[PDB]
RNA sequence: AUUUGGACAAACUUGGUCAUUUAGAGGAACUAAAAGAAGGUUUCCGUAGGUGAACCUGCGGAAGGAUCAUUAAA
């Protein structure tokens, strides 16, 4: 248990978002906005 | 032949052979003739299922497209400003 | 408001669907147009163009030749029947 | 005063392909297909949709010369049925109504000396 | 019903034949049930 | 509503498109090993469906 | 006129149990709190429901028929419990689920595997849930590292959740009789939650556990597996084929894991590798 | 499946608008078959005009059945392809490319209690045309046979597969293409074939069963002229 | 010299804008390399202007709202500019775009001309690319000015762009793709705003709000949806189309919402509740196009067998009725 | 390029002031409310797998699994 601890703190350090890497699934496959209202309003 | 239901729906037609518009009555005779219909049908299964779910309140429906909504159809949903005030 | 209510005008082509070669008249005023299995006979008088006739066979068999004699007066087609 | 097509049928499971050329084969007459006669996929391999198509065939046919063809009917072949189906049976009366000359009738399917794995799998396949 | 397990006698544009043109076999037992009625009473 | 000749292991049905496409189902089902008694269940729908129709 | 509605999500068109033990030794394992609500996955016609809902202080319940859902609505209207059952018509994976200390399911059998996940990743989990699973799938939830039903779904569900089996059930307990054993399990989800992130793990048992009895370098052999995780490395660069064969083979050499089969490694042995694979840049998703 | 409910693909949105009917633009062309054919004319072809026609027209392969070439139903199942190889004045000369059988015959003529001995040669004619042959034969019961089947062991199947592969090539080697095929259409080649293999064991139905044109030599105006049996213009005014 | 033509088709029609100086005119891209502009008819049309500057079939279309320009996309991969000529009454070719390695599906003009001209377009290829091209000033000339650099190109989509929609303030622009999302860029810098994917189909159509920050986008998968700009989400998901929905505009300001179906029905949506107001039946096939005219006073439909519907409002007329 | 001053002036933040829709909970009015059945599934062996598993699948094998009709020829 201790050795899990340790490898999960050392995780951390390198740590990133999962958007844009591939998924591991894919092995198998292989004036104003609104001026208008204004012109007619007047 | 026989002198049955009004063949239009906005008029009563009675077994006596008469024909009564709703646009033609009075509200009092409206009225009477409400209570006169009560009368005769007071003493006069998945739709089973499906009224047991409305009658009860603690129930909510998930659709497909997984939105909570209540047996009738419409969607289900304190502040203190709102108590005090 | 809303708009919900909406009335429609369709304007349908003349001449289409068919390797039929339309004919005029000599004068150019009828024209006669096949349009499927169906012939449309219209009038080329400026200002007052309107389908004078609509022949529908109603056979489904589409028009092969169609001809509108010289003067105006008969119109001769062939179907595929 | 007769000149000669071919009237190439393939009948499929779930379609029939009614092909007219010229004698050698590479000049495409006229192509019609069931699936373009019917509404809805499930009746494309019916032999009603192999009547329409092959009625469409036939009156491109007299329009281009072609006065007669030949027939040279199939299947899928390969590692599927090897004999043409209703579809393409229904194809070859409409084409005999027609009022087409109909010169020699052949099947062609194509048919494995030896054969690759059928999609099936070991327990079998159509259920 | 009854699904027939033997080769039918009826070739199969007799089938057809027949389509083109409660139950008289249940009426027939009918007549026969009041007939043996009646002379029992 | 069909007949069927069974000339060693090459069948022929003969009959309306639809019903040998019914009849095709239950040879398959043969073929593919179900029991004939489960078979003749399915035949027994079938049928009473036809005459309804 | 209710019916407008709901056939519009139910079309109207089971395995009941008959043995009263079972019911109540699942309640008692639960050891439901006075202050906790539960969640109840499968109340039937509603003899266990009754029984949670003595105990608890709120119960949500979650069927999927509606037929079942008006016998469990008849069999505790007018009752001192009435006010305490929230029942949830319709599938429940799709909504979102609300806050629940205890999960006790009679599971449909086709929806274990998402549900035993969707209880997982439920911000805020249950500390305890006593799920009823088949032989077949409950003993690979239970399969130890070299077991021969040790699996991917093994590994990531004891990296979230500790599983302990609880009791046998026999199809002579079901009536009508199915052709597959159940068993009874405890599922203890991790609090705080190891923070490993879920993608990166199973993303780097996937490619492991394509054949659990195969080498573990031989399953990075695959090309497809190298051309996922070449466009990675790329991606890691943005924010070179043959580099990522030398960085594979290194890691698998230094951890000592690349003779190893992923039937035969436990927790520790992955996360050497998924550590090993981040100092390389290798990240897998 | 043309109905509206069947749902909307991406390849519907632009397409070309038909305004050329394509036979407008294509010629008609007369197919003259060689000589050692009684009937040459074989029907006709189209292409697309000249903008050239010529091109398109050459190396192009059409197959038809001996009978419409004799005019005897002896050969309705046997065809002969034939490619154009020169086109004159509308006429699109063509020589021997292949023969083969109708699909019909061949399972005719395969049965149970017998035994198939089919054998194939490469060999190359005198023009130097190289060709596969394809012979097919059966074994047949005797007159006053009793056995139900007519298996021949496989020492005599040997035995009469050297002897049809030494007829085979004997009649292509000495002999051009053209003579080639008028050996083909009274099957001459199958009786020499069953007079060799008549002291081997009594044998039914050979038949040349198919040959294929493998090489072609150089391509000779003068001698496919020969093998059908130039034209001044007229003043265009 | 041609006197007239008379048309007997029109072919399959992809797109509409009401073009001219009284907005009497109709400009069609269909399929067939000639711009055909004919006359709204009064509620047979036979005669129309056959225009003949591209070499392959125009994909879409696009005018300014005082009708005296048009944008053409053709698939011989080239945009050009057509200007009307008071003079002969006539529009003429004003410039022409060359540089898209594919065909160019989408093309869009601005909402706000102020110079007299307008002085961008945006067009849209199948090479999966944006390109703003400036329009020049108008010269005396009156000679064709090709234009071969852009002023800025933008990868966009990994699918085919079937869509270019530009916003009532000329400050953004959107693009749909088939590959199912809308991407909404800065029209000044083309950088891309935000991207809308919710859809499970290809989009067919987008359509901005002309008056509120609204974006409406129709999908095949047979639904359309409403998307706020300011939080760039889902405002509501309009259903009951049986099929692909080809096109999709906003009518009466910001209230109603207009959709066209490949099952060839016409459906008024209420924006507010996304419920159905009212269906038009008038078509037996699949619709590619639709112009409204005056806020949804007036509507065009086009078939793909070649059948026009001219739909006028009515409400007014029947309620005092 | 860049600087001073003078008007035009988009766009932003803010407290107000106008007009329009609009959410829950109350209070209190008016009107309407003429109906009346049953129904998918051969049994296994060796081996290899499984995350919408009340069971599925790949490979080779077994019957310990219900044979009708035509058929020598001429
Ligand atoms: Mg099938
Ligand atoms: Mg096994
Ligand atoms: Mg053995």
């Amino acid at each position: 248990r201790e050795e899990r601890k340790t490898i999960i703190g050392k995780l951390q350090d390198y740590k990133i978002d999962t958007s844009l890497l591939t998924s591991s699934k894919r092995l198998g496959e292989g004036k104003k906005y609104n001026w208008r209202q204004r012109v007619e309003m007047e | 032949y026989n002198v049955g239901k009004a063949e239009k729906d906005g008029e009563i037609r009675l077994k006596n052979g008469v024909a009564m518009s709703k646009e033609e009555l009075t509200r009092e005779d409206k009225n009477r003739l409400r209570r006169a219909l009560k009368r005769k049908r007071s003493k006069a299964k998945r739709n089973d299922v499906v009224d047991t779910l409305s009658k009860a309140k603690n129930i909510t429906v998930i659709n497909q497209k997984g939105e909570k909504k209540d047996v009738s159809g419409k969607t289900k949903k304190p502040d203190s400003t709102n108590i005090k005030l | 408001d809303l708009k919900t209510s909406y009335k429609g005008i369709s304007l349908n082509p003349i001449y289409a669907g068919s390797s039929a070669v339309a004919t005029v008249s000599e004068n150019g005023k009828i024209l006669a147009t096949p349009v499927l299995d169906e012939i449309n006979i219209i009038d080329l008088t400026p200002g007052s163009r309107k389908i004078l006739h609509k022949i529908s066979n109603e056979d489904e068999q589409e028009i092969t030749a169609l001809k509108l004699t010289p003067d105006g007066q008969y119109l001769t087609y062939v179907s595929q029947a | 005063s007769q000149v000669f097509g071919v009237a190439r049928i393939y009948a499929s499971f779930n379609d029939t392909f009614v092909h007219v050329t010229d004698l050698s084969g590479k000049e495409t007459i006229a192509r019609v297909t069931g699936g373009m006669k019917v509404k809805a996929d499930r009746d494309e391999s019916s032999p009603y949709a192999a009547m329409l198509a092959a009625q469409d065939v036939a009156a491109k046919c007299k329009e281009v010369g072609i006065t007669a063809v030949h027939v040279k009917i199939r299947a899928t072949g390969g590692t599927r049925t090897k004999t043409p189906g209703p579809g393409g049976q229904a194809a070859l009366r409409a084409l005999a109504r027609s009022g087409l000359r109909i010169g020699r009738i052949e099947d062609v399917t194509p048919v494995p000396s030896d054969s690759t794995r059928k999609k099936g799998g070991r327990r079998g396949r159509r259920l | 019903f009854e699904l027939s397990d033997v080769k039918s006698s009826k070739s199969l544009a007799e089938i057809y034949e027949d389509d083109y043109t409660l139950s008289e076999e249940l009426q027939k037992a009918h007549s026969e049930i009041s007939e043996l009625y009646a002379n029992l009473v | 509503r069909t007949r069927i000749v069974l000339a060693d292991s090459k069948i022929h049905i003969l009959g309306g498109f639809t019903h040998i496409r019914m009849a095709r189902e239950s040879v398959v089902s043969l073929i593919l090993g179900s029991p004939p008694g489960k078979v003749y269940g399915n035949l027994r729908t079938v049928a009473s469906r036809l005459k309804e129709r | 006129s209710a019916e407008k509605h709901l056939s519009s999500v139910f079309k109207f068109n089971q395995h009941i149990l008959k043995n009263p033990l079972v019911a109540q030794g699942i309640v008692d394992k639960a050891q439901i709190r006075p202050s906790d609500v539960v969640l109840e996955v499968g109340p039937g016609t509603g003899n266990l429901t009754v029984r949670i809902l003595e105990q608890a202080k709120n119960v949500v319940a979650v069927e999927m028929d509606p037929r079942m859902a008006a016998e469990l609505t008849k069999r505790v209207r007018g009752t001192p419990v009435e006010k305490k059952l929230e029942i949830m018509l319709g599938d429940f994976m799709k909504t979102e689920l609300p806050y629940f200390d205890i999960c006790i399911s009679n599971t449909p059998y086709q929806i274990s595997s998402p549900l035993v996940f969707k209880l997982i990743n439920q911000p805020r989990p249950p500390r305890v849930s006593i799920l009823m699973f088949q032989r077949e799938f409950a003993l690979r939830l239970l399969a130890r590292p070299g077991d021969s039903l040790y699996c991917r779904l093994s590994a990531n569900v004891q990296m979230w959740a500790n599983v302990t089996h609880i009791m046998k059930v026999g199809k002579n307990n079901f009536r009508p009789p199915p052709q597959v054993e159940s068993s009874v399990v405890r599922l203890e989800i991790k609090n705080p939650r190891p923070q490993v992130d879920y993608n990166e793990w199973d993303g780097l048992l996937r490619i492991v556990f394509v054949r659990k009895n195969r080498t573990i370098s031989a399953g990075f052999k695959s090309t497809t597996v190298m051309d996922i995780l070449e466009k990675n490395y790329k991606t890691f660069l943005a924010m070179m084929h043959d580099v990522v064969k030398e960085k594979i083979d290194t890691v698998l050499k230094e951890t000592d894991l690349g003779d190893k089969r992923a039937g035969k490694c436990d927790q520790n042995d992955f996360l050497r590798l998924l550590y090993a694979f981040h100092q390389v840049g290798i990240h897998f998703s | 499946a043309v109905g509206k409910n069947k749902r909307l693909s991406k390849g519907k949105k632009g397409q070309k608008k038909r305004v050329v009917d394509p036979f407008t633009r294509k010629e008609w062309f007369d197919i003259k078959a060689p000589s050692t054919f009684e009937n040459r004319n074989v029907g006709k072809t189209l292409v697309n005009k000249s903008t050239s026609a010529s091109d398109a027209l050459k190396g192009r392969v059409v197959e038809v059945c001996l009978a419409d070439l004799q005019g005897s139903e002896d050969h309705s199942f046997r065809k002969i392809k034939l490619r154009v190889d020169e086109v004159q004045g509308k006429n699109l000369l063509t020589n021997f490319h292949g023969m083969d059988f109708t699909t019909d015959k061949l399972r005719s003529m395969v049965r149970k209690w017998q035994t198939l001995i089919e054998a194939n040669v490469t060999v190359k004619t005198s023009d130097d045309y190289v060709l596969r042959i394809f012979a097919i034969a059966f074994t047949r019961k005797q007159a006053n046979q009793v056995k139900r089947h007519s298996y021949a062991q496989s020492s005599h199947i040997r035995a009469i597969r050297k002897v049809i592969s030494e007829i085979l090539t004997k009649e292509v080697q000495g002999s051009t293409l053209a003579q080639l095929t008028s050996k083909l259409i009274p099957e001459v080649i199958n009786k020499e074939i069953e007079n060799a293999t008549k002291d081997i064991f009594p044998l039914q139905n050979i038949h040349v069963r198919k040959v294929k044109l493998l090489k072609q030599p150089k391509f000779d105006v003068g001698a496919l002229m020969a093998l059908h049996g130039e034209e001044k213009g007229k003043k265009v005014t | 010299q041609v006197t007239s033509s008379i048309a007997g088709n029109h072919g399959i029609i992809a797109d509409m804008r009401y073009v001219g100086p009284e907005l009497n005119k109709l400009a069609l891209a269909t399929n067939s390399p000639s711009l055909r502009i004919i006359p709204v008819p009064d509620l047979l049309p036979l005669d129309v202007e056959i225009y003949e500057g591209h070499e392959d079939l125009l994909n879409s279309l696009d005018a300014t709202e005082d009708g005296l320009w048009i944008a053409t996309a053709s698939k011989d991969n080239t945009a050009i500019v057509w200007r009307y000529n008071e003079n002969s009454c006539k529009f003429d070719i004003y410039a022409k775009y060359i540089g898209h390695s594919a065909a160019v599906t989408a093309v869009g003009l601005p909402n706000i001309v102020s110079k007299g001209y307008p002085e961008f377009l945006l067009t849209a290829s199948n090479d999966l690319t944006i390109k703003k091209w400036i329009i020049p000033k108008p010269t005396a000339s009156m000679d064709v000015q090709i234009i071969k650099v852009s002023e800025y190109t933008r990868h966009a989509h990994e699918k085919d762009i079937n869509a270019l929609s530009v916003s009532p303030n000329d400050s953004i622009f959107a693009t749909a793709s088939y590959d199912k999302t809308c991407k909404i860029w800065n029209l000044e810098n083309g950088e891309l705003e935000a991207t809308l994917a919710n859809h499970k189909r290809g989009l067919w159509d987008v359509s901005f709000c002309q008056y509120d920050k609204l974006l409406a986008t129709s999908s095949g998968d047979k639904t359309v949806k409403i998307w706020s700009l300011d939080t760039f989400s889902v405002m509501k998901t309009l259903e009951g189309h049986t099929n692909a929905v080809q096109r999709c505009s906003f009518i009466n300001k910001q209230k109603q919402l207009i959709s066209c179906g490949a099952d060839g029905l016409i459906k008024i949506w209420d924006c507010s509740s996304g419920e159905c107001l009212k269906t038009l039946d008038g078509h037996n096939n699949r619709l590619w196009a639709l112009s409204t005219m005056n806020d949804g006073d007036m509507i065009v439909s086009a078939d793909a067998d070649g059948v026009f519907q001219f739909w006028k409002d009515c409400t007014e007329q029947e309620i005092e009725e």
